[PDB]
């Protein structure tokens, strides 16, 4: 499987401290079932997004259904099935910091995955139950698709 | 509708003294997003006051209050309805437009809102005020029945519904409500087929509701140990044929996909049930059935982490907090530390509302035995828990003694009560053995604290 | 009309009942609550503040009912463990433990004379145990499905019972006999209480209707539309001017006993309220629920 | 009476029983009947 996370989101605010760059913007999105925050940064130029749109974000460790844990390299000439065939916007990054509300005695209840896709950041803040599949220094994908609803 | 929408999208920007354009613009957006029609009514209410001092006709205010009725502005919609009734009364000379009908529909919506406003007395009064002046009306006479039906399905509900059918047998709503009456008591399992084929005549065809009611009443016959007799397989095939037929004529119907997912799950394809239920969930997951059907697949694949939440979401609705079926589906193969003691808490929460059920008072005993054997067999654990385990086991044994005397069961006799009794006997033996271990650990901690106090005295 | 005190995280588990005194026998100033976390916390409502006085434990299962004796400063607590344990608010100690086994143990009913304790039975009877005896003195022979609610009249003249199918059983504690059987409901009756004058009888069923019947001639005095949920707890104001209603929808409406009108509603509970009770004067209205927060509602 | 025709001719029913059955979006049977037939082929 390799599905490290799966949930529907919806966008509520776009660059709230004002748009800094010209091709990237902040997406302060929210969940619908797990009730988790999202600070995804998409390329607004090639993939425009407006407020109120919903999308199916799926953090996956690999793009293959069988989960063969690809080494990591660009190989366009590949006839194997890929999960990206049903997604309009796929990215590749490496989570680098997992912050949480830990204390000295009792374990954390809310974590915060910080992943950097070569420059585009995302904070998947929320409970510490569905973030068990995130470990520091590990490659992950994005695999989002906007919902027509 | 598209050419109309383009035409209003042209009339909107320019201002050739528009008066009724916003009325038309709202008249089409009632099916679409409910907000746009509200905005059109908001601007149209004020556009009717500049030409002359003419009070707003009650039809526009009635429609805007109806729009707000579906929303959370129940009080504001009530004010709209009251003002609409008061204007509609003022039309003493609009006999051609039938101000009386406008008052009737406004009061109908108002009574519906009062029924929705936790005030059934006023809604009964208003619906009766409609009845006393126009007995040939169906909807009011049908809503009074549901009002009576909350208190019970044998009160004036079951009489008023049949009387409304007797005055109009060609009304699909009333006949479907006649069908709904038999759903409270499923003793009419095979017999409800006849009353559901009354209006299956070609004149009423096609009717997806009667067909899906047949499909549901045919699915209810499943979950029986007589499948090997080539009886339930035929039932699955018949229900699947019904679902295929309602799928060909209507590909967008979600209940057909729900039914085929249900039967495919019954066929042993739980891996292939997720894909079929996926479209139903993505279309509209806010239906009570899909949450439970998907949580069944999740709890079947040893995923209680993804199943307990989906059971709690179905309970988030404003209908109840402690349902028996949801908690029954909650505890399926729970064995972990956080899925046994807390399972006892939710079982107690369930049994609190209705302790008369035998399944709850069997399951609590079973989980008590599970924790008792999880602390009195391989442990060698804390001492206070050994002292509590014997009390829990004694309560479980008392429930074992009490359960054997009950006549009726969950369609399966509990004559298998011997095995847990033998289990409890051997756990009593093991607990009497392990209390000595508890005392040994007590002595061990006493000597360690002594040999630490001596070192502190040295310092 | 508002909220005076707000006790956050009053319990670890959900609270199912609340008991508060009405007389001057060291009961109106102490709040006794019973929750599913097996802690009978004796809160002392002193200095206008809800302070914990005693923490009584011992119940195997969660507390199902708590009530304070009318003419006595002691209390008692029952559960589904079939071990009804009596307590004392003067010392925070246990008086006894009535083993109403195997399972036959339900909500309590303190007699106004503080001498008998009614307890529902799964067989459908209402067992009347003795406070100072603990043995089954006499049982009411009115079978059926089950007793879901039992209440004693403030002056001790009548006694009603809520069944699982809306069957009110008007008993006579003066002689121990069934007088009337009011069947104006078809839903399970959750809780009920007697009017301070023992003239009106409110029934809290699962239909959202507060049907207030009469006891003297066993007739309905009027159908009041309650909540949209199921009315869980209901109490009368000690001065007999209004009555609160606890339902299953995070809402506390104070309905008027005379005009059948909601005079005020509270929505400060994030979860459903399970228990509501008045003060000795009727200004403070204590409330509990699954929110595990005790709210003190002041209605001067 | 005329009151019946007086109301049913001016009102508008945007939602009825059958409307609840179909999803508000587009979900045809092409992605449903395919698996429905594939599951039958294997048996």
């Amino acid at each position: 499987a390799g599905i490290l996370f799966e949930d529907i989101f919806d966008v509520k605010d776009i660059d709230p401290e004002g748009k800094k760059f010209d091709r990237v913007s902040r997406l302060h999105c929210e969940s619908e079932s797990f009730k988790m925050d999202l600070i995804l940064d998409v390329n607004i130029q090639i993939y425009p997004v407006d407020l109120g749109d919903k999308f199916r974000l799926v953090i996956a460790s690999t793009l293959y259904e069988d989960g063969t844990l690809d080494d990591g390299e660009y190989n366009p000439t590949d006839d194997r099935p890929s999960r990206a065939d049903q997604f309009e916007y796929v990215m590749y990054g490496k989570v680098y910091r997992i912050e949480g509300d830990e204390t000295s005695t009792e374990a954390a209840t809310r974590l915060s995955a910080y992943v950097s896709y070569g420059g585009l950041l995302m904070r998947l803040q929320g409970d510490a139950n569905n973030l068990h599949g995130f470990e520091v220094d590990s490659r992950v994908y994005l695999l989002m698709k906007k919902l027509a609803f | 509708r598209d050419i109309a929408k383009g035409h209003l999208k042209k009339v909107t920007e320019q201002y050739p003294d528009d008066v009724e354009a916003w009325i038309e613009l709202a008249q089409i957006l009632e099916q679409t997003d409910i907000q746009g029609a509200l905005s059109a009514y908001g601007t149209a209410t004020r556009i009717l006051q500049e030409k002359v001092q003419a009070d707003v006709p009650p039809e526009i205010l009635n429609n805007v209050g109806a729009l707000h009725f579906r929303l959370g502005n129940l009080g504001e919609a009530k004010k709209y309805f009251l003002a609409s009734l008061d204007r509609a009364k003022a039309e003493a000379e609009h006999d051609e437009h039938y101000y009386n009908a406008i008052s009737v529909t406004t009061s109908y919506n108002l009574a519906r809102l009062y029924e929705a406003m936790c005030e059934f007395h006023e809604a009964e009064k208003l619906y009766k005020n409609i009845l006393r002046e126009h007995p040939n009306y169906v909807d009011c006479y049908l809503r009074l029945g549901a009002m009576a039906r909350d208190k019970g399905n044998f009160y004036e509900a079951s009489d008023w519904f049949k009387e409304a059918l007797q005055i109009n047998q060609d009304h699909p709503d009333a006949w479907s409500l006649i069908g709904n009456l038999h759903l409270a008591k499923q003793e009419w399992g095979p017999g409800q087929k006849k009353f559901e084929r009354i209006l299956k005549q070609p004149s009423t065809q096609s009717d997806t509701y009667s067909m899906l009611a047949l499909g549901n009443v045919w699915l209810q016959t499943l979950h029986q140990p007589t499948r090997d007799r080539e009886k339930e397989k035929r039932h699955q095939d018949r229900a699947l044929a019904i679902y295929k037929q309602v799928l060909r004529n209507d590909a967008k119907n979600l209940y057909a996909a729900n039914g085929i997912g249900a039967v495919l799950a019954h066929k042993g394809y739980f891996r292939e049930a997720r894909d079929v239920f996926a479209q139903v969930r993505e279309a509209t997951a806010d239906i009570s059935d899909v949450w439970l059907n998907l949580a069944h697949i999740y709890v079947e694949q040893k995923q209680y982490i993804s199943a307990v939440q989906m059971y709690e979401n179905c309970l988030r609705k404003f209908y109840k907090h402690q349902n028996t079926e949801v908690v029954l589906y909650l505890a399926r193969a729970l064995f972990k530390c956080g899925k046994l003691q807390e399972c006892k808490q939710t079982l107690l929460k369930a049994r609190h509302v209705a302790p008369s059920d035998t399944v709850l008072m069997f399951n609590v005993a079973l989980v008590l035995q599970r924790l008792a054997t999880s602390v009195l067999k391989d442990e060698k654990s804390n001492l206070k828990e050994v002292l509590n385990a014997v009390k829990e086991l004694e309560l479980a044994h008392r429930y074992f003694s009490y359960l054997s005397k009950v006549g009726d069961k969950m369609r399966f006799d509990l004559a298998l009560a011997a095995t847990e009794a033998r289990q409890c006997s051997d756990l009593l033996s093991q607990a009497q053995y392990h209390v000595a271990r508890a005392r040994k650990q007590d002595e061990e901690e006493r000597e360690l604290r002594a040999k630490q106090e001596q070192e502190k005295e040295l310092l | 009309y508002g909220i005076l005190f707000k006790q956050e995280q009053a319990h670890d588990d959900a609270i199912w009942s609340v008991a508060w005194g009405t007389n001057k026998k060291e009961n109106s100033e102490t709040v006794v609550t019973g929750s599913l976390d097996d802690l009978v916390k004796v809160w002392k409502w002193r200095d206008e503040r809800l302070d914990l006085q005693w923490s009584l434990e011992g119940h195997q299962l969660g507390v199902v009912s708590v009530d304070i004796s009318h003419t006595l400063p002691i209390a008692a607590s029952s559960s589904l463990d079939a071990h009804i344990r009596l307590w004392d608010l003067e010392n925070g100690k246990q008086i006894k433990s009535i083993d109403a086994g195997p399972v036959d143990a339900w909500t309590l009913a303190f007699s106004p004379d503080s001498q008998y304790l009614a307890t529902g039975t799964h067989v459908g009877k209402v067992n009347i145990f003795g406070v100072e005896s603990g043995k089954k003195e006499y049982s009411l022979d009115t079978r059926g499905k089950f007793i879901l609610s039992i209440a004693y009249s403030p002056d001790g003249k009548y006694l009603a019972s809520g069944a699982i199918d809306g069957i009110i059983n008007i008993f006579d504690i003066a002689t121990g006999k069934l007088l009337h059987t009011l069947e104006g409901h078809a839903m399970p009756i959750r809780s009920l209480t007697f009017s301070p004058d023992s003239q009106l009888l409110v029934t809290a069923s699962d239909d959202g209707y507060i049907k207030i019947y009469d006891v003297q001639h066993a007739n309905l005095a009027g159908t009041l539309s309650g909540h949209a949920s199921w009315v869980l707890n209901v109490a009368f104001c000690p001065d007999d001017t209004h009555f609160v209603s606890s339902s299953s929808d995070k809402s506390v409406k104070v309905w008027d006993v005379g005009t059948r009108t909601c005079v005020h509603t509270f929505f400060d509970h994030q979860d459903q309220v399970w228990g509501v009770k008045y003060n000795g004067n009727g200004s403070k209205i204590v409330s509990v629920g699954d929110d595990q927060e005790i709210h003190i509602y002041d209605c001067p | 009476v005329d009151v019946t025709r007086d109301i049913v001719s001016r009102e508008r029913v945007w939602r009825t029983r059958t409307t609840i059955l179909q999803s508000t979006g587009k979900n045809f049977s092409k992605n449903i009947f395919a698996i429905l037939q594939s599951v039958k082929a294997r048996e």
